[PDB]
């Protein structure tokens, strides 16, 4: 599930004139129309971090794993935090991350390595030239990590009366014989058959791994986010050198060979035209980002009871009867493990 | 209401320059002056203006006695003291009741400040004055007194004195953008500048006078450049022009003879000079600003041609010439040039030596030549001649010393330009710099004017390339046209100013944050007083944190932990604590620490209950 | 806004040039009046659907909630749901949940199954619970006591297979009489 | 729908006035027929979600 | 309930240019004004 996307800060005059005095001051004669535009932008990027929030910080406090790990037989080290790793994070999170590209990190204050590119300025650095910028999230990939495993550590050692009330512990086995029992099951079934749920838990999650790693794209959803920003933000910058009717793309050029009057027609031919451009762009983004919002209160109200809790409602957390559900952070987005 | 103008102003807080009076220096004039001076009863009498002060250019008086004001724009020669003696070209006089108000509660002890402050936009003097009963720093309105076009070159500003047997407070105004609290009569009581302080520039934007707790986005920064570096070709050719404006046999239009001109630095003084301009109209240059340009080939068609085709002659015309003669581009980057040639075009007992044609099979494309001698078809005949239904095509230029405007010699040449992505080999007259690297400068590499940091690349330039961009097209690297290396081009320094304030109910500090850049790059610039930013935080050495999310200046690092109160970015928060008080950056906690004891065989059940009523909106 | 014409005001720049020389310009200022009104209505459109989500789910909360008792966890309110009370608000409504929450908290001692003759026990509902010396059993969300009998436990097992099982006795009501 | 210009059919704007003079009055039509469709293709991913 | 609506395929060029090369020419100085209108329509069509 998509939860966010990239916060982006666009500004008027940078983008449509070049640092020129007269096509700013042309500018300023069609009003407050691109104040809208920022205000806009600023309420976007308002809307990601709340959307993060409202997924991820379901507990008030955070709780750690007991330090032995032998929850009666079942295998949990594939989700619980790596401590060896330096990110602190679990081998389905690492996979996760490694199978994910990001075009532009944001949190890279890359103003600086642009000139000793030596090769031909990428794309962020071609973004960076003509006013445009991404913000980094207010929540590291770092913090997200910590929830998670706070959400995690919660469940397997208390049951759901954490996600209620009190944190009350109580051992794996009778958690497991109550949700069976949930299901329309007594529990002796499982009092009889535990290690062979032990086992088929075990083989079930070893073989998650192995089908994530080998599929070409499983995360597809959290990939197309990416693209579409990126593919938006580079054709708003490559229709900077669209004559729109004048005699050529350079403002210099333009206010370097003409004088007065004529400077006049052509600079706001060009202004009207690079001032539809950005109108266009920030309709696109609110419309991605209302669907973004709705995905990521799918996301928080699946977390809230399929994670904390047991739900009868059918096909809503997985595939046949339910148990349990982990989650897993993943770039931009949540992963459950039903 | 809290009407934001953006006008001519005072700059708040601002430098004003004190004198004493026991010679009257004149005060230079730009952009309007502010004046001030509190006195007992009355020692300055007026003020006058103009340019130079004498009987060449127009001036103006407010001088001022005991019951009147003496308004007048004339052309005074001097007084060096009854204070002017010259009147000839001096009208538009004007009388109204006086600018000074003096009054005093049975004491001299009500000193009354006279402020006045003045403006000649468009012209159209306006005066204001205002009377209050080392500089007293309450709010005074100042009530409009007269404003009448003046509509004169004011350059100088001076002042009067008075006779007898502390004041002169003199302000200079810049377009500054204020905010003004008007009162619910209609006068002002508040006024903020939107250029002094982080914290006023934040209220100045929202419009208002409380600002809450939380992080403004307000404006964007620029690193302004030291010097402006240019590179233009290493030759200093003048071009051939002169060859080409004063020959003796210029082709006629038929046969445009077409000359070429390259690899030269385009002066156009000599074409002024070159040409008693009569018909000069341009349409893809225009001829003022002209030797800022980089062109890689010019074209330089000359053609003697008659007055009115000379209008004819234009980027997408018609008539026998425009249509049968030379087409000129719909989409012409170039101009032509028309002037008076009776001297040479002329002779007495007659000349027919030019040509022009009117008949051709179709239309002549733009820069083309059809220089034939083939008789036009007419009906459906062979015939090869000249007479009835056997047209010659070409037809006699005649000229002599006698016609009238329309119909005389006109000499014109044509200059057609190539300004587009492309190696120049013509440009205009300029002195090449030498090269600043590592350092935002403006630079103009062949033409290709822009700012950006400059510095040594790596690339594997080929012989033939001169730029360089991206899939976005953007000019990336630029072969330097003199070394011969390649030349990165960054946007210098682009960015955005976030001010973190708690709300202006509780305290007045601020702390500035520049996003996206990092502090060592700005605080090097703000010490060299480069930045597009005037307003200045302080910068005490404890007050500089690196975050991921920009740079944060004004602000302390406190290692603690606590929960978010101004959300910055990166896990980063601040907020205001007490020390009394501070502005503080701290790491986000994300809750309390807790610790569960799972065992074997332990479990917790309640034994009470509690009720608990939420509300949802 | 002049939106680059001579004025602003359409009867003062009427007069001031002839008509199509001025209709030139009446055409820009109607050109520019007409792309604000189109920001304008595609804005509302755009928060009508935001608010349209909101009333659909404030409808579906009314209804699960308000009327009836809703399972859901975090649904209706932090805890164990109750019951809730709708209130009007201004272009809105205002819900008062009433949540059970839990409170005094003791560890005590736990075990699957009682294993009295060979045959595991189990609790109907609720959990075996150990004061420390003795067995008893109990609900979940409240600690009441309750001796341990045969109609509070059901029988089927054969005591050599549940991991974690414990030795006591449990009693019947019908032995007795 | 004229837009300003001063006919709605783009054959006669071609017959009737030379390249030049007719880009004038083709630019008219053309910025105007370009919004109509952005308009409809902003109605249509409105009405989709 | 509605469950989808209909798919449509307009394009740009013959809308806005009926066959004319001078319009299309001219269109084609705008930039990826087409490109844009193309993509939404083929994302309106697979989401249905
Ligand atoms: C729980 O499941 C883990 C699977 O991730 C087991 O780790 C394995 O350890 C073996 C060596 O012991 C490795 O070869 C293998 O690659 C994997 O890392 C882990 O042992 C297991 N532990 C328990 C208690 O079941
Ligand atoms: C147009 O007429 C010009 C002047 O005669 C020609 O330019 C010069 O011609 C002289 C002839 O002696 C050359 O010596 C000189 O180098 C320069 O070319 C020009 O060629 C001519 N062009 C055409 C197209 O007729
Ligand atoms: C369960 O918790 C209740 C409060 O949450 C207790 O009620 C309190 O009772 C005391 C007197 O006993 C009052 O002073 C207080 O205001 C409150 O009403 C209740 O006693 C408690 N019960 C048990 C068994 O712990
Ligand atoms: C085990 O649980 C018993 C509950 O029946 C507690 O025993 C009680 O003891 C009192 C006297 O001390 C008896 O009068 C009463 O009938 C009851 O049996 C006992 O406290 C408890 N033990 C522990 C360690 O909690
Ligand atoms: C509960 O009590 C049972 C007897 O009633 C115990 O069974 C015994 O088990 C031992 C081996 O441990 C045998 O040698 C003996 O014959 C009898 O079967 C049972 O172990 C005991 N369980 C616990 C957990 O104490
Ligand atoms: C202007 O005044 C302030 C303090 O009065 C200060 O910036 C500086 O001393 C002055 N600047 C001058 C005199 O250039
Ligand atoms: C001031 O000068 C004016 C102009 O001559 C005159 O009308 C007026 O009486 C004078 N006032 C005095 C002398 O008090
Ligand atoms: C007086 O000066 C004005 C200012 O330009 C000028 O227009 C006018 O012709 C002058 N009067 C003469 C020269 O008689
Ligand atoms: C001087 O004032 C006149 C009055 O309109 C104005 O036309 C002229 O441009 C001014 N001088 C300069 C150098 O601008
Ligand atoms: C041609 O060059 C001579 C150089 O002495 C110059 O005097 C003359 O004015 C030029 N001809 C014309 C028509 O300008
Ligand atoms: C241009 O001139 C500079 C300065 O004299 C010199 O260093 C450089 O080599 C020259 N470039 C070429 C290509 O001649
Ligand atoms: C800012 O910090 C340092 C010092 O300037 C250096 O890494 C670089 O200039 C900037 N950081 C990055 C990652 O570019
Ligand atoms: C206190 O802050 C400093 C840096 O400001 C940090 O190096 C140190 O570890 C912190 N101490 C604690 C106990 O957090
Ligand atoms: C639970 O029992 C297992 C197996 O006997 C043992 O390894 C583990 O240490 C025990 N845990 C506790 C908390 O007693
Ligand atoms: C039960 O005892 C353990 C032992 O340390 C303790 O951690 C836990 O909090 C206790 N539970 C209570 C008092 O509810």
């Amino acid at each position: 599930l998509p939860v966010s996307m990239t916060k982006t800060s666009v500004d008027c005059t940078m983008y449509i004139c070049g640092d020129s005095t007269e096509c700013s001051n042309l500018l300023l004669q069609y009003g407050s129309f691109c104040t809208q535009l920022k205000r806009a932008l600023t309420g976007i990027a308002v809307e990601q971090d709340k959307n993060t929030q409202e997924v991820f910080a379901q507990v008030k406090q955070i709780y750690k794993t007991p330090p032995i790990k032998y929850f009666g037989g079942f295998n949990f080290s594939q989700i619980l935090p790596d401590p060896s790793k330096p990110s602190k994070r679990s081998p389905i999170e690492d996979l996760l991350f490694n199978k994910v590209t990001l075009a532009d990190a944001g949190f890279i204050k890359q103003y600086g390595d642009c000139l000793g590119d030596i090769a031909a300025r990428d794309l962020i650095c071609a973004q960076k030239f003509n006013g445009l910028t991404v913000l980094p999230p207010l929540l590291t990939d770092e913090m997200i990590a910590q929830y998670t495993s706070a959400l995690l550590a919660g469940t397997i050692t208390s049951g759901w009366t954490f996600g209620a009330g009190p944190a009350l512990q109580i051992p794996f086995p009778m958690q497991m014989a109550y949700r069976f029992n949930g299901i329309g099951v007594t529990q002796n079934v499982l009092y009889e058959n535990q290690k062979l749920i032990a086992n088929q838990f075990n083989s079930a999650i070893g073989k998650i791994q192995d089908s994530l790693f080998s599929t070409p794209s499983a995360l597809g959803k959290l990939q197309d986010v990416v693209n579409h920003n990126a593919q938006a933000l580079n054709t708003l910058v490559k229709q900077l050198s669209s004559k729109f009717g004048a005699i050529s793309s350079v403002l210099n050029d333009i206010l370097s060979r003409l004088d007065p009057p004529e400077a006049e027609v052509q600079i706001d031919r060009l202004i009207t035209g690079r001032l539809q451009s950005l109108q266009t762009y920030v309709t696109q983004q609110l419309i991605r980002a209302a669907e973004i919002r709705a995905s990521a209160n799918l996301a928080a109200t699946k977390m809230s009871e399929c994670v904390l809790g047991q739900s009868k409602r059918v096909d809503f957390c997985g595939k046949g009867y339910h148990l349990m559900s982990f989650p897993q952070s993943a770039p931009h987005g949540v992963v459950f493990l039903h | 209401v809290l009407h934001l103008t953006q006008d001519l102003f005072l700059p708040f807080f601002s430098n004003v320059t004190w004198f004493h009076a026991i010679d009257n220096p004149v005060l230079p004039f730009n952009d309007g002056v502010y004046f001030a001076s509190t006195e007992k009863s009355n020692i300055i009498r007026g003020w006058i203006f103009g340019t130079t002060l004498d009987s060449k250019t127009q001036s103006l008086l407010i001088v001022n006695n005991a019951t009147n004001v003496f308004i007048k724009v004339c052309e005074f020669q001097f007084c060096n003291d009854g204070v002017y003696s010259s009147a000839n070209n001096c009208t538009f006089e004007y009388v109204s009741q006086p600018f000074l108000m003096d009054l005093e509660g049975k004491q001299g002890n009500f000193k009354n400040l006279r402020e006045f402050v003045f403006k000649n936009i468009d012209g159209y003097f306006k005066i204001y004055s205002k009377h209050t009963p080392d500089f007293p720093q309450g709010f005074s309105a100042l009530e409009p007194l007269v404003d009448l076009p003046i509509g004169i070159n004011i350059t100088r500003f001076q002042t009067l004195l008075a006779l007898n047997r502390a004041d002169y407070y003199v302000g200079y105004l810049q377009p500054r953008t204020f905010l003004l609290k008007y009162n619910e009569n209609g006068t002002i009581t508040d006024a903020v500048d939107c250029a002094l302080d982080p914290l006023s520039e934040t209220k100045c934007t929202l419009k208002s006078f409380t600002v809450e707790k939380g992080i403004y986005q307000t404006s964007n920064f620029r690193v302004q450049p030291t010097e402006s570096i240019v590179r233009f070709p290493n030759v200093t050719n003048l071009c051939p022009f002169h060859e080409v404006f004063n020959a003796t046999r210029f082709a006629s239009v038929y046969a445009w003879n077409r000359t070429r001109i390259s690899n030269c630095v385009a002066d156009y003084s000599v074409l002024y000079n070159f040409a008693p301009f009569f018909a000069f109209k341009c349409y893809g240059v225009s001829p003022t600003k002209l030797n800022d340009l980089c062109f890689t080939n010019v074209y330089a068609d000359s053609f003697v041609i008659k007055g009115n085709e000379v209008s004819q002659i234009a980027p997408g015309q018609t008539g026998n010439i425009a249509d049968y003669n030379y087409k000129l581009p719909d989409d012409f980057t170039g101009c032509v040039i028309a002037w008076n040639s009776n001297k040479l075009d002329s002779k007495h007992s007659g000349n027919y030596d030019y040509w022009y044609r009117l008949f051709r099979k179709s239309k002549l494309k733009p820069f083309e030549r059809d220089i034939s001698t083939e008789i036009y078809q007419a009906g459906n005949k062979p015939c090869k001649g000249k007479g009835p239904n056997c047209y010659f095509p070409l037809q006699s230029y005649g000229f002599r010393p006698t016609y009238g405007v329309g119909h005389q010699p006109y000499r014109v040449v044509v200059l057609s330009f190539e300004l587009l992505h492309a190696p120049a080999t013509v440009c205009g007259p300029k002195k090449s710099t030498n090269l600043v690297k590592n350092k935002c400068v403006n630079f103009n590499f062949n033409g290709l004017t822009g700012t950006g940091v400059l510095t040594k690349s790596n690339k594997k330039f080929l012989p033939f390339q001169q730029f360089g961009r991206d899939i976005v097209d953007t000019t990336d690297a630029v072969r330097d046209p003199q070394t011969l290396e390649i030349l990165d081009i960054t946007p210098c320094s682009f960015g955005g100013v976030s001010v973190i304030t708690p709300g202006t109910n509780t305290s007045n500090q601020v702390a500035v944050l520049y996003q996206g850049v990092n502090c060592t790059e700005v605080s090097v610039a703000i010490h060299a007083d480069q930045l597009t930013p005037t307003w200045r935080v302080y910068s005490t050495g404890s007050n500089v944190f690196q975050t991921r999310a920009g740079c944060l200046i004004g602000a302390e690092y406190v290692n603690n932990s606590y929960e978010c109160d101004i959300p910055i970015g990166a896990g980063i928060c601040a907020s205001y604590q007490t020390q009394s008080q501070s502005i503080i950056a701290y790491t986000m906690s994300l809750g309390a620490e807790n610790s569960v004891a799972y065992s074997n065989n332990s479990i917790a059940i309640p034994t009470n209950f509690t009720i608990s009523v939420t509300t949802e909106i | 806004s002049k939106f680059g014409a001579i004025s602003s005001v359409l009867n003062d720049i009427l007069s001031r040039l002839d008509p199509p020389e001025a209709e030139v310009q009446i055409d820009r200022l109607i050109t520019g009046r007409l792309q604000s009104l189109q920001t304008y209505v595609t804005q509302q459109l755009i928060r009508a659907a935001e608010i349209r989500a909101s009333a659909n789910l404030a409808a579906t909360k009314m209804s699960e909630c308000v009327l009836g008792q809703s399972k859901r966890v975090d649904f209706c309110g932090k805890g164990y749901h109750l019951m809730s009370f709708p209130q009007s608000a201004p272009h809105g409504v205002v819900f008062l949940h009433v949540t059970y929450v839990p409170a005094q908290e003791k560890n005590f001692t736990t075990a699957p199954a009682i294993c009295h003759d060979g045959k595991a026990h189990f609790p109907r509902e609720g959990v075996f619970v150990s004061n420390g010396t003795h067995w008893f059993v109990t609900q979940r969300n409240f600690y009441e006591p309750q001796i341990i009998t045969t109609d509070n436990t059901f029988v089927s097992g054969n005591c050599d297979v549940v991991i974690g099982i414990v030795n006591n006795t449990v009693y019947d009501p019908l032995q007795l009489e």
